[PDB]
RNA sequence: GGAUUUUUGGAGCAGGGAGCCACGCAUCGACCUGGUAUUGCAGUACCUCCAGGAACGGUGC
């Protein structure tokens, strides 16, 4: 299990908490939560650190979210990249 | 042999060949409508052929019944507040019956929804101009002892009785 | 139609209707009694009846049997008192025919059900007796009025209640007796010194259930007073008097705003004002249920008592004492409302062996000889 | 589970159903089935523009039932 | 059981034909059920199935050429039973054409029994005439009328007719 | 690993919760149940378009969580250890 | 009796052409030839087309898994 | 891994009710423990698109045209 | 642990939630794994729960009676009113 | 193909560009790096195309398997 | 113990404008006037055709 978590796709999680990195979550809420994973799990439930909280009404908006866990079947997508840099 | 709950209890409920919930209430020699609390609105129409009814009344807000099947009685007159019981019957078949005056079928007027009529076999059939007063005084009515109500009648009927 | 004979068999059914609810009244007293005090306490002009007669249980010389069913067929005078309201409304809104009455001569029936079927559909009493309910009310059940911890007006259940008021403070320091004590508070107090803050949102939503529940158990329990009149009557001294109906020597006039006001000519300047206008458009529902809550406990005070009481002994109770207890209101509940060795000798016989016959109610034989012996058999 | 027991208890009676779509079946419960699969007969059913219609015979999947109304000559399973 | 009708207007929806058929046929007795198609094939007729068996000759008599819609309905008995019957229920002439017996009497005569027979396209035989008055003989060109005939009067309050089986 | 178990720790915490409603809920935890099906007490609940709702008690099926927002002083590290 | 796994089956072996039903859209559908299929009723469709039934328009697509969460119906087309 | 309790519906003529207010009438010829279902004869409610799969899931309700 | 969340509303008067958003209010007598619910003297509200309002509290009220509900379609529970004593 | 499964199908398209729709209508091009057993889908250099048009530019990016309508190898 | 009947989601999003009244687009269905064809013994997605009418109904954006 270690292994699909560590080689799968899953590994895109199990990198972020292991660099500390930045990852973009689009979620099906129509939002997007940009921040660090401190923990996640099979179901890509996860517990966030600074997090960036952006979304759209048209009209931009943004919030800061300190601590927060996440419901990981909201999950659309989950995004790494040159973000922590 | 009063209406009653015990009797409509054990009274044949099924499925009719139109489709829709019937409570088989014919033949009990019933002379009153009275107690259909006990049906509790369950059914689209009741049938109550061949029963000694004098009177269409006596009904509770029955939200549901949509047919109502009333040949072989013996009614001479109709309820005046039967809409408010009764506010989607849509077809009343009333064949072999006791109507004989045209002024007995004015309380007819007020069942909004009503369109098929049936009034054959009653004496008042054969009044002067009984098919034009139906139409003019129950104008909801669309099908008249199984012949579709036609304008050129509505029109006549307009002339006489404007 | 002959309108004489509508009209005449109007007002002999209407006279049959009388005569059971007085046949009643006549066997059990107490059915009137019982009604007509409560009624002495609404409407306080009532006459009522000597108080021995009252206590012996008696209308005249004889003292009847004391009797559920009370309450039983008080519904039923209940229904029947409808019927009469209704016969008598639709009331208030010859050679010829005896010729037509030749109709159908050759008829071999027996006709004597005109008023025998009257007469019976609205009698006492099954084949013969075994149900106080008159064909008219057969259908009627109190148990689909009346809870089991109500026991057909004896109690108020309050417990649940209890429950949603602990939902309401937002804690557990509330105990049932300290929420009767709050209850009993329901002509000033519950104004003026309110459990909670009457502009509450999860108090007034309570207050309305509450209010509802107890004023449906009122008429549920005394069915024969007049419903309408009560209420109406209630609506009335809510109109006229609840007016500055709350006065203070010291501090004037209190207003249902929740303020007090100093003398009566400020206080009418005020009805006008935009506040109290504001309150009385929004929390008119309320206020009025409020007061229904308080004059409808107020009529039931004893009831209110009466449980109380109940209360504090069940729980002064042990566990088998408390069971018991139980066990007394549900029989009470569901009760008919008108009582009437040679071990190898089997083997070698043959008995003991698990057998069936079909035919018999798929019955069970435990021997070969004794079912042989089925064959010839009464059953 | 609890709810099931008592489920299996109304087959036989007459019962109300509504979809996941808000169309509202009442009919003879036939068979119940443990996924709550629901076999009816004589059904009338009433959709979502008020209008009703008559079936004799109807099978609806249980995932995609929102309840079920039961007869309350079940009510008197009182020791959970 | 059954009553095959003919000659109706085309022009009403099946399911207002039906409906219409259902009350107008229901003053007889319970109608079981009435199968009725637009098709080319069976376009302008139905099929009216009734509990009954009397309930379907007193409406093949009473309704013979009643207007409806506009145009007078021909009805007969089926030829075969139908679907419906044969499940609720469950010899090589039967059903026949011939139907003698007696035990109707009363003044009854040859021209009575020859109009009630005439009723019928099939009226064939009649033999009712002697002092007796009550010996039928009726010969039917087919036993749908003569089954009409004797489904119409199927209960002569008790006559005998009996088939020639 | 299996994350619920960090939320069964969270008992008596003060959090807001998200919905898949979007429904906005806070209060304080008293159970989180295998299910993620959440208890809570003196809750201060806001419908999606309503001005808040206060209930002594507020129980949730797991499944219809968005998110949680956790007191930003929560010590998540002593509760990621097992 | 015919089992609905047992019918995949055969349309795979008869490199029958394949119409697909998806979930709650009505306005697009899919074609292809199944190539194989798993226990989830997840497809390998061949030469597979987007199916606009609103714009009569097809999206040319070649070598699609589609997931079997999107099925609602599986029919057999001609063409 | 319970069977729906199908048989009796089994060869009879049926209209089936479909996620995304879909209807279609035809023929049961088996089905699975998933509710999946083999319909011969179908017909999208009218075009004939003959032998078909219906995905147990997106099955809302189904009506028997027979009687069973 | 104790399992009791549920246990503890056994009997009592709940408010319930749909995920339609309806209001289903009865008395709470069994649940299980899936949370299908069995609600006694069960009602239905579209138009609002009452805290009080001025108005009218009860739009759209409808009696259903007994009443199983599939845990699927529910959303969340709080506590109404207490146990009805019967 | 003699019998080409769901599973070896999308383990031959590893290393390879592919694009994957969404139930929701997106499109995500890139390099599939890897599938599991759920069907989760990891992609490098990832771009976005909505309404078939180059949208964003993304790199690495995983998709949970629930939000997969089809993947086709490009 | 995230792969069709429940708890790791098929959800997400889109309605005001004009003077109490009225409303864009696409698909399907009866449906209503005239006229016209068929006289056929069945168990049914629907059921003649021709011309005119839809201030009709449902679904999606």
């Amino acid at each position: 299990e270690e292994e699909e978590f560590n080689t799968g796709p899953l590994s895109v999680l199990t990198q972020s908490v292991k660099n500390n990195t930045q990852v973009l979550i689009n979620c099906r809420n129509n939002k997007k939560l940009l921040g660090r994973v401190k923990a996640f799990d099979r179901h890509c439930n996860m517990v966030l650190e600074n997090v960036k909280e952006m979304w759209t009404e048209p009209v931009n908006k943004d919030r800061y979210i300190s601590k927060m866990f996440l419901r990981g079947d909201s999950v659309i997508v989950v995004l790494r990249n040159p973000l922590i840099a | 042999v009063k209406l009653t709950a015990e009797l409509i209890e054990q009274a044949a409920q099924y499925t009719n060949a139109v489709r829709d919930r019937e409570l088989d209430l014919r033949g009990y020699k019933i002379p009153v409508i009275e107690n259909l609390g006990a049906t509790l609105d369950q059914f689209d129409a009741i049938d109550f052929s061949d029963n000694e009814i004098r009177k269409l009344d006596g009904f509770p807000l029955l939200r549901r019944l949509k047919t109502l099947l009333v040949n072989n009685n013996r009614i001479c007159r109709i309820g005046e507040g039967l809409d408010q019981a009764l506010p989607c019957l849509t077809e009343l078949i009333l064949t072999n019956n006791s109507l004989v005056e045209l002024g007995d079928l004015d309380p007819l007027a007020s069942l909004k929804s009503l369109t098929y009529l049936s009034i054959l076999r009653n004496p008042v059939t054969n009044k002067k101009h009984y098919r034009l007063y139906v139409i003019y005084k129950v104008p909801q009515v669309r099908v008249l002892d199984f012949q579709k109500v036609k304008l050129k009648e509505r029109q006549e009927a307009e002339k006489m009785f404007k | 139609e002959t309108i004489l004979e509508q009209q005449r068999r109007y007002h002999e059914e209407k006279e049959r209707l009388m005569d059971v609810m007085a046949k009643e009244m006549l066997t059990k007293k107490s059915t009137l009694r019982d009604q007509i005090n409560s009624d002495h306490r609404t409407r306080a002009m009532q006459d009522r009846y000597m108080e021995v007669s009252g206590n012996l249980r008696d209308l005249y010389d004889d003292k009847d049997g004391l009797r559920a069913e009370f309450y039983n067929r008080l519904k039923q005078i209940k229904e029947f008192h409808r019927k009469h309201p209704n016969e008598i409304c639709v009331p208030m809104s010859l050679k010829a025919r005896e010729n037509p009455s030749e109709e159908a001569q050759n008829l071999v029936e027996f006709t004597d059900e005109e008023g025998y079927g009257r007469y019976l559909d609205l009698h006492d009493c099954i084949n013969l007796k075994a149900s106080e309910k008159l064909d008219y009310i057969t259908y009627l059940s109190i148990f689909d009025q009346l809870f089991d911890i109500p026991k057909e007006r004896k109690n108020a259940e309050y417990k649940r209640y209890l429950e949603m008021l602990l939902e309401y403070l937002q804690d557990y320091t509330d105990r049932v007796k300290p929420l009767q004590d709050q209850n009993e508070l329901f002509f000033e107090k519950k104004w003026e010194n309110g459990t909670f803050p009457g502009w509450p949102k999860e108090t007034s939503s309570a207050l309305t259930h509450a209010g509802a529940h107890l004023d449906l158990s009122a008429f549920s329990s005394w069915e024969e007073l007049a419903s309408l009149g009560l209420d109406r009557l209630k609506s009335a001294l809510l109109a006229l008097g609840l007016g500055g109906t709350l006065e203070e020597r010291a501090q004037r006039l209190f207003s249902t705003k929740s303020l007090e006001s100093l003398d009566t000519s400020l206080f009418a300047k005020n009805p006008k004002s935009k506040g109290t206008k504001r309150d009385t458009e929004r929390n008119k529902d309320i206020a009025f249920l409020e007061a229904q809550i308080y004059e409808y406990v107020e009529i039931l005070g004893e009831q209110r008592h009466l449980t109380h009481e109940n209360v504090q002994r069940k729980q002064a109770r042990t566990g088998e004492e408390r069971e018991e207890e139980e066990e007394e209101q549900i029989s009470e509940s569901e009760s008919e409302d008108e009582e009437n060795i040679p071990y190898w000798l089997y083997k070698l016989h043959g008995l003991n062996i698990n057998y069936n016959c079909e035919i018999c109610g798929n019955y069970t034989y435990r021997g070969p000889k004794a079912f042989q012996r089925h064959f010839a058999e009464w059953r | 589970g609890v709810p099931i027991k008592v489920l299996h208890e109304a087959e036989g009676h007459i019962v109300t159903c509504e979809t996941n779509t808000g169309e509202v079946y009442r009919g003879k419960l036939i068979e119940a089935e443990d996924n709550m699969n629901c076999q009816m007969s004589n059904i009338t059913v009433t959709y979502r523009d008020g209008r009703v219609a008559q079936l004799e015979q109807v099978y609806i999947r249980g995932s995609k039932i929102r309840f079920l109304i039961l007869p309350d000559m079940l009510k008197n399973m009182l020791k959970s | 059981h059954t009553i095959y009708i003919n000659n109706m207007n085309d022009k009403i929806k099946k399911e207002e034909l039906k409906r219409s058929l259902y009350a107008l046929f229901s003053q007889f007795g319970h109608v079981v059920d009435i199968v009725a198609l637009k098709t080319m094939k069976m376009r302008g007729q139905a099929f009216v199935i009734f509990k009954e068996l009397g309930s379907s000759t007193n409406a093949l008599r009473q309704l013979q050429g009643f207007p409806f819609y506009g145009k007078p309905m021909r009805i007969q008995y089926a030829k075969t039973d139908s679907d419906i019957i044969s499940k609720m229920r469950g010899p090589d002439y039967p059903p026949n054409y011939i139907l003698f017996l007696n035990n109707l009497p009363e003044e009854t005569n040859e021209m009575m029994l020859s109009m009630l027979f005439n009723q019928f396209p099939g009226f064939k035989e009649v033999r009712l005439v002697p002092g007796r008055h009550d010996i039928a003989f009726v010969e039917f060109e087919n036993d749908g009328q003569a089954g009409a005939a004797r489904d119409a009067l199927q209960g002569f309050k008790a006559m005998k007719i009996t088939y020639a089986k | 690993m299996k994350l619920v178990r960090f939320l069964m720790k969270l008992s008596h915490e003060t959090v807001t919760i998200e919905l898949k409603n979007g429904t906005q809920v806070h209060g304080t935890i008293t159970g989180v149940d295998v299910s993620m099906n959440t208890h809570l007490k003196a809750v201060k609940m806001t419908l999606k378009n309503r001005e808040p709702v206060q209930l002594e008690t507020l129980s949730i099926r797991g499944n219809n969580i968005r998110y949680f927002i956790l007191p930003d002083s929560l010590p998540l590290d002593t509760l990621l250890v097992d | 009796m015919v089992q609905p796994i047992n019918l995949i089956f055969r349309y795979l072996q008869n490199r029958s052409r394949i119409q697909v039903w998806l979930y709650e859209q009505v306005n697009m559908r899919i074609e292809g030839c199944i190539i194989g299929f798993d226990e989830y009723m997840n497809l390998v469709l061949d030469d597979a087309e987007e199916i606009h039934s609103k714009t009569k328009s097809r999206k040319q697509l070649g070598r699609i898994m589609l997931k079997g969460d999107n099925i609602t119906l599986l029919q057999s087309v001609s063409n | 891994a319970h069977p729906p309790e199908l048989k009796k519906f089994m060869d009879k003529k049926l209209s089936l009710k479909l996620n995304g207010g879909r209807h279609v009438q035809g023929i049961l010829r088996g089905f699975d423990p998933f509710m999946n279902l083999v319909i011969d004869e179908c017909v999208e409610m009218q075009n004939n698109i003959g032998m078909v799969v219906i995905r147990g899931n997106s099955i809302i309700m189904l009506e028997a045209l027979e009687r069973v | 642990g104790k399992s009791s969340k549920m246990l503890q509303h056994i009997d009592y008067r709940m408010r319930c939630i749909l995920q339609d958003g309806r209001i289903f209010i009865g008395t709470f007598k069994a649940f299980d794994k899936h949370m299908n619910l069995i609600l006694c003297d069960c009602d239905e509200f579209r138009k609002i729960k009452p805290k009080n309002s001025k108005q009218a509290e009860r739009e759209e009220k409808r009696v259903l009676g007994l009443v199983l509900l599939r845990g699927e379609n529910l959303v969340s529970m709080t506590v109404e009113g207490p146990p009805p004593k019967d | 193909s003699l019998p080409l499964n769901p599973k070896p199908f999308l383990n031959g398209l590893t290393g390879k560009p592919v694009m994957v729709k969404l139930k929701w209508g997106m499109e995500y091009k890139g390099y599939l790096v890897s599938v599991d057993g759920y069907m989760n889908m990891q992609l490098a250099n990832t771009e976005e195309y909505i309404d078939g048009a180059l949208s964003g530019h993304l790199g690495e990016v995983l998709i949970r398997c629930n939000n997969v309508l089809y993947i086709r190898g490009v």
